[PDB]
């Protein structure tokens, strides 16, 4: 699977 | 409550603040003086060093070299370390006192913020000194834009985000000479397109960081992501 989406910074 | 007080603070906090740049200024007079004798100093024995040394046991000669290092160093010694900024650094201590401090910065942050989303208010407007009244004199640097932006996101207003930090950016590309790492202004304005839906964009940011950093560990992720879902 891709990774996870975008995590908040 | 204590509202009306505060007003009378800030307008105290301003002459303090002008006190304490003459008290800045009076400390660089002392800096330059004494690094001006300092100077003449050094010159002098650049002269007398350079001559001794080009030279492939005389008393004289015995004696000066004798005292220069044993006193003369010492005595230069004692000149290098003597401390300038101690009325300065004392002033600014006890003035700190009644400074306001980070709730307060962040506080302020916010209000600007809310200012901005009741009336609307576009960065570049806030940013250039183009507000009403005030024409053309209180300008925010490319690091207050980023702050503000930071403020932001940590508020979840995804769109001021974006607003803020494409601000901070468009003052750098003008040219503004400035400390921000521009890294993390991408890494914070990529993440709040992608909050606010538009995907092409956010690919487009992250391909703009991982040219300046292509280590970037989140922005690789994103990349990756992106083009899984995307492509």
């Amino acid at each position: 699977p891709p990774p996870p989406p975008p995590p908040p910074p | 409550p204590g509202f009306f007080t505060s007003i009378g603070q800030m307008t105290d906090l301003i002459h303090t603040e002008k006190d304490l740049v003459t008290s800045l200024k009076d400390y660089i007079k002392a800096e330059e003086d004494k690094l001006e004798q300092i100077k003449k100093w050094a010159e002098k024995l650049d002269r007398l060093t350079s001559t001794a040394t080009k030279d492939p046991g005389h008393p004289v000669n015995a004696f000066k070299l004798m005292k220069r290092l044993n006193t003369e160093w010492s005595e230069l010694e004692n000149l290098v370390l003597k401390d300038m900024s101690d009325g300065f650094i004392s002033n600014l201590t006890i003035q700190r006192q009644y400074f306001p401090n980070d709730e307060d910065q962040v506080g302020a942050a916010k209000a600007l913020l809310r200012l901005q989303d009741t009336y609307n208010l576009d960065t570049d407007t806030i940013s250039k000194g183009n507000l009403p009244g005030v024409k053309h004199k209180s300008f925010l640097t490319a690091e207050d834009c980023f702050e503000l932006g930071k403020v932001a996101y940590t508020e979840a207003d995804y769109y001021h985000t974006e607003l803020w930090m494409e601000q901070a950016l468009r003052q750098l590309d003008e040219g503004e000479i400035s400390t921000i790492d521009k890294v993390s202004v991408l890494d914070y304005l990529s993440y709040a397109v992608y909050q606010q839906g538009d995907l092409d964009k956010a690919l487009l940011l992250t391909k703009k960081l991982l040219e300046l950093d292509p280590e970037h560990q989140r922005a690789n992720g994103n990349l990756k992501y992106f083009e899984y879902i995307m492509a």
